């Protein structure tokens, strides 16, 4: 009652799918090792990084991410699968604003990375719609009770990233200064980019 | 589909297994994983074999206490199999010769979907929406946490996709709709039981009419 089909070991599964499609001639030469390759190295925080210390610089800029994603995204050049319309989304003094798919695990891949395991856990997915709070303070990140939290759950086509609040002790960082406080947990909402003392 | 992966509201689960800026580890924890995007990419962008649309539900018909025990990168390798068996690519013999062993597959599906609605309404932003008031066995991108319930539009696409419910069956009737931010009190969702503020839900046309 209750357990577990009998299964191959899940390698063996994955690569048996591999060479079923790739033996009759449907996988084009460095197909997949390709795709291993846009995913590991292309698809980056590193880019969404990028764009919020251009938005936290550049008044004109913050306005056009805010307003057209796409657009702000595709001066860039970072557009891509998983990530073709994009909406930013600001946090205040008085709003923080937070990311998940509650149905499945959609991302902006390319301006946020591919998901960590975290993001895509039954636990994220079930509790973080409900209690927010509560989630982010468990991992680390107290918001206030008076500061209203908006959960945005990514079940169609548009796909999200934070723009979090500038932080205090930054005051005339260049741009790079302030790519590298601005983390991947930050663009997906839980985290708040932390200047060192 | 009323299936378990429409998590958002259940009750029960422990911590999320990180902490801020933890070590998430390599993109790729282990060296199959990147192979159920890739393989998906070549039956979408390749082969013409079906869309996107069409994995997320075949994940969706995992059988559910396979669901529930089956890491992610696992369930869209067994989706991608599933598609391409159904779509008379592969067969399951050939799976599992090359596997050595069983590669139990998605569960058939129960629904032959539903086209794009015919009738239905450009809202604006500010608007009060409901979510209509609907049950379908298929493929939906509605979470059953927002049906029948009332929000107000922050955005409406300035771009078109086909209808879920339709596509991610395969149908030549999934046409085209903007979808639209919907943002839900917490109370409206969760009663007293929530300590969140808003909900923002990204949710096709077709599951939309105008609140009274
Ligand atoms: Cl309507
Ligand atoms: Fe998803
Ligand atoms: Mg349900």
């Amino acid at each position: 009652e209750n357990a577990a089909p009998a299964q191959a070991p899940v390698s063996d599964r994955a690569w048996a799918l591999f060479r079923a499609l790739d033996g009759k001639g449907l996988v084009p030469d460095g197909y997949v090792e390709g795709w291993k390759k846009t995913f590991e190295e292309d698809f980056s925080p590193r880019r969404g990084a990028e764009l919020v210390a251009r938005a936290w610089t550049d008044p004109e800029f913050r306005q056009l991410l805010l307003t057209d994603g796409t657009a702000a995204v595709a001066q860039y050049g970072y557009l891509g699968p998983q990530g073709e319309y994009i909406v930013a989304v600001e946090d205040t003094p008085t709003l923080k604003n937070v990311i998940v798919c509650s149905l499945c695990s959609c991302t902006a891949w390319p301006i946020l990375g591919l998901p960590p395991t975290w993001y895509k856990s039954f636990e994220y997915r079930a509790r973080v719609v409900r209690e927010p709070r509560k989630v982010l303070s468990e991992m680390g990140t107290e918001i206030a009770s008076d500061i209203e939290i908006r959960v945005y759950d990514t079940t169609a086509e548009t796909r999200y990233m934070v723009l979090p609040q500038r932080p205090a002790g930054t005051e005339g960082w260049s741009q790079e200064q302030l790519q590298e406080i601005v983390t991947k947990d930050c663009l997906i909402g839980v985290a708040i980019p932390q200047v060192p003392t | 589909m009323d299936g378990v992966h429409d998590l958002a509201g259940v009750q029960g689960f422990g911590k999320v297994p990180h902490t801020v800026n933890a070590d998430i580890g390599p993109t790729f924890h282990a060296e199959w994983e990147h192979l159920p995007y890739s393989l998906m990419f070549a039956g979408v962008a390749e082969l013409g074999a079906f869309s996107v649309d069409e994995v997320k539900y075949v994940v969706e018909r995992m059988e559910p206490r396979h669901y529930m025990m089956t890491p992610y990168y696992e369930r869209y390798v067994i989706g991608v199999a599933t598609l391409m068996v159904e779509k008379g690519i592969l067969t399951q013999d050939e799976l599992e010769s090359l596997a050595g062993g069983p590669f139990p597959l998605s569960r058939p599906s129960e629904s032959e979907g539903r086209p794009a609605p015919v009738e239905t309404t450009t809202f604006e932003v500010g608007q009060r929406v409901r979510v209509r008031d609907e049950y379908v066995p298929g493929h939906i991108r509605m979470p059953a946490y927002c049906r029948g319930r009332v929000g107000t539009i922050s955005h409406r696409t300035t771009e078109k996709w086909p209808f879920p419910d339709a596509i991610g069956h395969g149908r030549n009737d999934a046409g085209e709709e903007p979808t639209y931010h919907v943002k839900f009190a917490a109370e409206e969702l969760f009663g007293s039981d929530t300590d969140g503020g808003s909900v923002v839900v990204d949710l096709f046309e077709g599951y939309l009419e105008p609140a009274a």
